[PDB]
């Protein structure tokens, strides 16, 4: 898939993703916070279409992500990220996609998600998150 | 808070 | 070292 | 003067300033690195003119600041930043402005300057530096 | 708030 | 169970744990690095006996944990950490315990595990990790 | 990339 | 003189030092905080005697250093730290030593001094500080 690295920022304001109820996560885009101003990140698009779009608008800076969890599984012979759930101090956003395969969970006790990197082919192959105080 | 903290040194001047 | 600021990175999850 | 806060970035690509031997620092503007992309910071201009312009072009990412030093002093009844010097792992930039008043020096053994904040009226009143690994 | 240094903490995994 | 927090250190030299192949993880204690010298962290003991001991001795500083994986599951009506696996840049330690329940995975691309906190009843109830650059 | 955690270091002030 | 390096800790509970009103700073010792417990740092000693001792006992964690300033100068053909001053959010401790030579100043708007390193001969040659959040 096509690798991406948005790098590091000052926080998160909004997450825009797309999923298919039969496959996995396709699209991924973040409106990051940069020094008090919104910073529109690159749209990480899938190689295919037919995905349901979802906007996760955060009540920044009071609302922040405390946990990211989801599922990795096999879709057409590829291990991809099938499902994603964003849990804030105010609301649970998800699950988005297919909650099948192997679960993974990133609970945060101290710190914040400040960036995303990964890869997208037909679907979200994998992802990592930048953590900062 | 959802704002990322950094070590700050200063001020120097007034 | 180099001129690039570093950050803790957790992952990857998936492929 | 007018307070300013550029915030935190991935690093420094260029420092733009101005000075007058008879007074103090007039201009302050930074071209930061943001996840590999140069980012032009807000131009922190003096309320007046007659300054000698200086452009500090850094060989980013191999060249980075190891020391920020300078002098504070009274200019027209205001305590302002009279002189600035930037020392890297390659060379010394400055002194820019006269080396008179109270010396100040911030040498660095580990870490980097990732941002600037302060106030500019007729001249640079004060400044602070964001430090990160 | 305090003069206690802070660190990024991930978890918990398990109960609670 | 009985809560514990070792706090932050400079690295990890050794992890001493115990498991019962029938139930979960029992005892847990860490020998950290503190500024180049070993620091024997407190012994976090299980209320019960009959666990198989394990010494995970790291080749510090060149060997460091890159992933902590395991399983969480129900043992006697309680939710606990049933097995743990430590993946370093040189070796793979484990799994130790029962590889049944809900899997979890914490891989690190950048940064280090610098401390541990958790709780121990009859078994390791839960755990959290201090991460730092 | 080693197993020793690092921190920001400012200085030295004095003989150099 | 002889170099020393205490490394990084969780905070500062006490500073023990000694000075001479005609020369410079002699001995330097820190009682650190290590994860909510005092950690007695090693005593860095002058190669000569005749200094006045000083105990800066702090109300840790509510009281923490906000500024470290002093003077550097020549004593018997050697550039040494002639004087130090420690300003917490609660008090100014100092100056101790000789208030002559080149001043230096470290104000901290955000973060903490978590350790010291430097060199001591007949007097304190130089010192550096570890800063963390
Ligand atoms: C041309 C391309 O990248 N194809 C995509 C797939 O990519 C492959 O994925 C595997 C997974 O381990 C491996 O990384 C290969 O090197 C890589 O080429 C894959 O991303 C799929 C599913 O999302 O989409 C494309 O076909
Ligand atoms: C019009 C204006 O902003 N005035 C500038 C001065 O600002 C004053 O500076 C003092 C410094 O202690 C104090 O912060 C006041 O609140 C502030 O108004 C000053 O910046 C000078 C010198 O640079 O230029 C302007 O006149
Ligand atoms: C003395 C003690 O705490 N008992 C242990 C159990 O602890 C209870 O666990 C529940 C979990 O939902 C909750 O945290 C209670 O506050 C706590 O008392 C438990 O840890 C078990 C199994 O690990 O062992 C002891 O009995
Ligand atoms: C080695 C020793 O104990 N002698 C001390 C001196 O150290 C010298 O300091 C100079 C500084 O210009 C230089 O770094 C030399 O390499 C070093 O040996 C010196 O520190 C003085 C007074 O502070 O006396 C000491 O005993």
């Amino acid at each position: 898939g096509k690798a991406f690295d948005d790098g590091a920022f000052t926080g998160i304001r909004e997450i825009n993703l797309s999923y298919n109820k039969e496959t996995a996560i396709g699209d991924f885009q973040v409106v990051y916070d940069l020094n008090g101003s919104p910073y529109v990140g690159e749209n990480h698009k899938s190689f295919i279409t037919g995905f349901t779009p979802v906007k996760i608008s955060l009540d920044f800076p009071s609302e922040y992500i405390m946990e990211v969890s989801g599922y990795t599984g096999k879709v057409s012979g590829y291990v991809v990220v099938r499902s994603l759930t964003f849990k804030t101090n105010k609301k649970t956003y998800g699950p988005y996609g297919v909650t099948s395969g192997t679960p993974f969970s990133l609970p945060i006790e101290n710190g914040l998600i400040v960036g995303f990197k990964g890869s997208i082919g037909y679907w979200l192959d994998y992802f990592s998150m930048y953590l900062s105080l | 808070s959802g704002i990322s903290q950094t070590v700050i040194v200063g001020p120097w001047g007034a």
